[PDB]
């Protein structure tokens, strides 16, 4: 009976969130990717010479 | 290895180290007889752990006619064992042990249900697993004297209505012993090894001796290709 | 972590002597091991190298032949018999353990000196170092300089330059590896900086204490060749 | 009752989920411009395990990496020069996790042995011995990640998870929130909060200062395999063995897409993400490990050439290249 | 007859080169030679094909009617000629003595077979083979008899007592101790297979044994059978003179075809028949 009321509990307290709209969230996630497109190297290819690895 | 410096020779010299003592702890590795051990504790896994030997897994190194012998216990883990099943997948035997009396005990559950019932179903899981299906397993049959004394005094016919045979020990350890090869649906690609436990400990560490050395001549003969 | 040299004493010239150091308190068969000597009033010399598990051995040319470096593992012990001795050999003898991968901190550890008294290189990179005493004050900032006769820095880009400190009457300690990284034990007021062929060993808010004689060591290649010395004093 | 009432409660977070949702994912994302095809050559193969690997974890250098294999070792390895650096022999011969610390001072493994292994690799004496031995879970190790040189997180086959102080030998923090075994979990760059998947097809999103659970991510079909955040901090991929994975963003709380594909039934072992979270790399049991453009959801390159079953996977903290682990013994880097 | 003999020699040669560089060239590509067993199959198929290779110019010998190629050539293939048929047959030995103590021994099957100890042996083997070829090939001459040149050897004074025991060595070294190794081993092994109660209690299982022991017995007679009839008609020929005829001509290339035959027949009956290999040829 206790263990059912802190599950209780603890929907109620994740119920009383702060929903935001999810096309807020997408532009966010959009923007990051779009950000650090050109940093991350596996997206954009990079020079033999300046990548690490190389041919052995 | 003119390129490379002199740090960059030693580390690659300490690599080769490295990689000298990690084969021959590989060669050591594939001298050890790594055998799997299921069971519970009712049906007597601890004692064949004692007669042999001379908290998530208990190992239980051992040598017998200078074979190295390695049993790991899973039975403490009370862990999902879908999940850790396939951890076990390069193992020789599977060493199943279930006791003989563990029909007339029922558990004090919110419903009635037979234990050998249940172990029968635990059998079935572990035979007909995929990762096991190549694997021989080794079955265990502990508490022989208390079946005996348990099946003179009580019927067995009262647990299973199937079974019509009578009151008599040998008949219905053999009905128990076929019952368990039933459960296998891979007979062909897989053996099974069905013995009686003896209060003596060399008839016990013998018989899975000669289990393992029969799982080794397969493994030997599918290397040489006769399989 | 301990090391002790033993064999020292008087040898005549042409006569032979072996040294023996005894490691205890570190996994010996896991370092490589070095022979380093000093002459009496001048810097120090290398002499000597065996890699863990024995499996390549270096001399400089002066002791080529001469002298044969050998260790035994299960007794932890690292032997060197020095055969036809001459008048150059009188100095102290250190040995230092080294591991070697990314990362590592080799030269970190210095034995404690056996001395022996014999009583009666164009290829090789050189170490200048340009001055020879300094005279400091504690608390300013003092810059020590080095320089190498080839480029120290290699195609990976870690640049093979160390930096000791001997104390007076002391063993020399590993500052500073590989003139970045500075060596676990250090206090921070040294830091290394520069290039190729210039480098430069920055000690702000000296104390009287770090005072000692400085040795920079390149580590690109065999035979390794010291520097002179930059001493310090008050 | 109460039964009716937590009913309720999930019916009406459910409604919540369903308003708060108005514009799919994939409609906004269908105007971005294609990654087209990703292609990913072999650099490096690491060899001299000799048992089935598990665990890999990048070290924060992008250099090191350390690895957990079934013969009782643990190899740290110098990615750039294929050398071994450490070789660690283990007290349990089973061993599912191994997490290198973003220091690099300590590295710690774990398995059914119920304990989670701290060893020490700065030791003056040279050689790596058990610093600190994390007793005290019920079930098997299952994943663990530093946080600091004090302080990890463990996550263990008896439904919780645990934060541990290295120095105390204590577990400081328990959660128990789950109802299955948890399989994996994932530290956020911030590193306040961590999400971990179990096998009640659940995630869920803890609090380390705290202690309590913040949000519970449902939608999986089967056991939650893999979870790993994206690099922002406000979403997480979840894998499961249902075939198929998803995203699910912390703000909004629901899930926003899922990345499945017809052909390929078997369930996912291990996710990472990429340095601008583009690309999710999945080791699926097919043999191969697929590229899915995040954005799109649709496939963008397969890495094949493992040819037992892939067990980990990991992108370096850099992005420069993704190693794998599979259980043919071979650590395959691919560029 | 000679146009005859000559096509029998060529098609042996063709079929004995294939199957040899097959063989040798899927160990390579897929095995990588990780196992012992594929060692010494390779070892078997490297000693068959060089032996196949050697086969044209008996052949070119035969029809021709004498040899142009020179001494130093004569030389080099009956080397290579004794070298392979030794090198050949002790492989044969050392694999039957594998799996016999695989099967009969199996706590020490994984001390004794190792990758390094297959490759300790197999050198062995072919050191032990060279103590027969090169005396062989200093010994081996073209000697003009009738206008026509022909590739034999040649022994010192006193060459009867030398060429007798050459014979009865090679006779005795390449039969009496193979068929008895390799009887005596599989023997052991069928019986201790028979033993084995893996394969008895059922009936695809008892199949499978047979299956095996069948094909033991078919490796055994292809070797005895066909290395027989070359062996006692040297020995029969040596010890009573016989006048020369077409018959005896005849009798006695096709003896020796019979010989290259089985060195032709050996990597095909092992490799092709074991398991591993199947696979590989059933995947494709
Ligand atoms: C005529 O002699 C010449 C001329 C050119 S090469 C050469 C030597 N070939 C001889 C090759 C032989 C052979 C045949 C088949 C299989 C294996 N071994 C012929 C028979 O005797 C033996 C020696 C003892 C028994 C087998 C070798």
């Amino acid at each position: 009976i206790a263990q059912a009321r802190k599950l209780v509990e603890q929907l109620k307290m994740e119920a009383n969130i702060d929903r935001i709209k999810v096309s807020k969230a997408a532009a966010d996630l959009m923007a990051y990717c779009e950000a650090h497109a050109k940093e991350d190297p596996l997206l954009t290819p990079v020079p033999a010479s300046e990548n690490p690895f190389r041919e052995k | 290895g003119c390129t490379l410096s002199a740090e960059d020779k030693a580390a690659v010299e300490r690599s080769k180290m490295i990689d000298r003592n990690l084969r021959e702890d590989g060669e050591k590795a594939a001298r050890e007889v790594k055998l799997l051990l299921l069971g519970a504790g009712e049906s007597g896994k601890s004692t064949i752990v004692k007669q042999m030997k001379i908290t998530g897994i208990v190992e239980t190194h051992f040598t017998f006619k200078d074979l190295h012998f390695k049993m790991f216990d899973v039975g403490a883990q009370r862990s999902e064992r879908k999940k850790w099943i396939h951890c076990f997948e390069g193992v020789t035997a599977i060493i199943f042990c279930v006791a003989l009396s563990d029909y007339d005990l029922v558990l004090a559950e919110d419903e009635e249900m037979n234990r050998m019932h249940e172990s029968m179903k635990l059998f079935d899981s572990i035979c007909n697993n995929k990762w096991f299906t190549d694997t021989s397993i080794i079955l265990f049959l502990n508490k022989k004297d208390l079946f005996e004394e348990k099946i003179k005094k009580s019927p067995l016919t009262i647990c299973y209505p199937e079974y019509a045979g009578s009151n008599t020990y040998e008949e219905a350890a053999a009905y128990i012993q076929c019952q368990f090869e039933d459960l296998n649906k891979r007979k062909d690609t897989k053996e099974i090894y069905t013995h009686f436990t003896c209060s003596t400990d060399t008839k016990n560490v013998q018989f899975v001796f000669d289990a393992v050395t029969d799982v080794i001549i397969k493994n030997n003969l599918k290397d040489c290709g006769l399989f | 972590v301990q090391l002790v040299e033993s064999g020292g004493g008087l040898v005549q010239p042409g006569g032979s002597r072996k040294l023996s150091c005894s490691a205890s308190g570190f996994a010996f068969s896991s370092f490589g091991m070095h022979w380093v000597r000093q002459a009496p009033e001048k810097g120090l010399e290398w002499v000597a190298y065996i890699s863990s598990g024995s499996g390549t051995i270096y001399y400089a040319d002066t002791v080529k032949g001469r002298f044969t470096i050998s260790r035994d593992d299960p007794k932890n012990t690292l032997f060197l018999q020095m055969t036809s001795l001459r008048s150059e050999d009188t100095a102290m003898y250190y040995c230092v353990r080294s591991i070697y991968y990314y990362g590592s901190s080799p030269f970190d550890f210095w034995g404690q000196g056996t001395t022996l008294t014999v009583s009666a290189g164009s290829a090789d990179i050189v170490m200048t170092q340009a001055t020879s005493s300094v005279p400091v004050t504690p608390g300013e900032s003092v810059s020590i300089s080095c320089r190498s006769s080839k480029s120290l820095l290699h195609s990976n880009g870690n640049t093979y330059l160390y930096w000791f400190l001997q104390r007076p009457g002391q063993s020399p300690q590993l500052l500073i590896y590989r003139m970045s990284n500075l060596a676990s034990g250090v206090p921070d007021r040294f830091s290394g900086s520069g290039s190729g062929t210039a480098f430069t060993l920055t000690i702000s808010r000296l104390e009287a204490e770090d005072v000692g004689v400085y040795y920079c060591m390149q580590h690109l290649e065999y035979p390794l060749t010291f520097g002179a010395g930059t001493k310090l004093e008050l | 009752q109460l039964r009716q009432e937590a009913e309720q409660l999930k019916n009406q977070i459910r409604d919540a989920r369903k308003a708060c949702a108005d514009a799919t994912l994939s409609q906004i994302t269908n105007n971005i411009d294609p990654v087209g095809r990703i292609q990913m050559r072999t650099r490096r193969t690491l060899r001299g395990h000799l048992a089935k690997i598990y665990a890999m974890h990048w070290g924060t250098d992008s250099r090191l990496l350390v690895s957990a294999s079934q013969d009782g070792k643990l190899i740290i390895w110098d990615s750039y020069t294929t050398n071994k650096v450490h070789a660690i022999p283990l007290r349990s011969s089973w061993v599912m996790t191994c997490a290198y610390a973003p220091s690099g001072n300590y590295v710690a493994c774990g398995g059914l042995d119920n304990i989670c292994s701290i060893y020490n690799l700065k030791t003056r004496e040279g050689n790596v011995r058990v610093s600190r031995e994390l007793a005290g879970h019920t079930g098997y190790l299952s994943c663990c990640r530093f946080l600091d040189d004090n302080q990890i997180v463990t996550s263990s086959g008896d439904t919780t998870c645990a934060l541990w102080d290295i120095e105390t030998g204590q577990q400081t923090t328990t959660f128990t929130g789950h109802t299955g075994d948890v399989m994996s979990l994932s530290l956020a760059p911030d590193t306040r909060l961590f999400v971990s998947g179990a096998c009640d097809a659940s995630a869920k999103l803890w609090d380390v200062r705290e202690g309590m659970c913040r949000q519970t991510f449902t939608g999986h079909e089967s056991d939650i395999n893999a979870i790993c955040f994206f690099p922002n901090g406000n979403a997480f991929a979840t894998g499961s063995d249902d075939a198929t994975c998803r995203l699910f963003d912390l703000r909004a709380d629901q899930e926003l897409m899922t990345y499945s594909h017809d052909n390929i039934i078997c369930g996912i072992t291990s996710v990472s993400f990429s340095k601008s979270g583009r690309l999710l790399l999945a080791g699926y049991d097919d043999f191969n490990c697929n590229v899915w453009d995040a954005l799109k959801a649709d496939r963008a390159g397969v890495l094949a050439g493992h040819d037992n079953r892939v067990s980990c996977l990991g992108v370096t903290d850099d992005g420069m290249a993704v190693a794998t682990g599979s259980w043919d013994s071979f650590l395959k880097i691919w560029n | 007859t000679a146009i005859t003999i000559m096509a029998l020699y060529s098609i042996v040669c063709v079929v004995g080169l294939f199957g040899n560089f097959l063989v040798m060239y899927v160990i390579v590509r897929y095995t990588k030679m990780k196992t012992a067993t594929n060692i010494y199959i390779f070892n078997l198929a490297l000693a068959d094909a060089l032996a196949t290779s050697t086969l044209p110019f008996q052949s070119v010998n035969y029809l021709m009617g004498t040899w142009p190629f020179g001494t130093i050539l004569c030389k080099i293939v009956i080397s290579i000629d004794y070298y392979n048929m030794f090198t050949s047959i002790w492989t044969l030995c050392t694999m039957s003595v594998d799996r016999y103590i695989a099967v009969c021994h199996p706590v020490k099957a994984l001390d004794f077979r190792t990758p390094r100890n297959a490759k300790i042996i197999n050198v062995c083997n072919w050191i032990l083979s060279s103590a027969i070829g090169l005396p062989v090939m200093f010994m081996a001459t073209t000697k003009y008899r009738q206008g026509s040149i022909d590739c034999t050897l040649t022994f010192s004074h006193p060459t009867w007592y030398w060429e007798n025991l050459l014979k009865i060595c090679v006779f005795i070294f390449a039969f009496i101790m193979p068929v008895l190794i390799i009887t005596v081993c599989y023997g052991l092994m069928i019986l201790r297979l028979k033993s084995v109660r893996m394969l008895s209690g059922s009936k695809e299982k008892d199949r499978n044994l047979r299956r095996i022991t069948r094909m033991v017995l078919v490796v055994v007679a292809v070797f005895i059978v066909c290395w027989t009839p070359i062996h006692i008609y040297v020995i029969i020929k040596a010890l009573v003179t016989i006048p020369e005829t077409t018959f005896q001509t005849v009798s006695w290339h096709f003896c020796i075809a019979l010989g290259y035959t089985n060195s032709c027949l050996n990597p095909v009956l092992y490799a092709f028949l074991d398991e591993n290999f199947k696979r590989c040829f059933r995947e494709f």
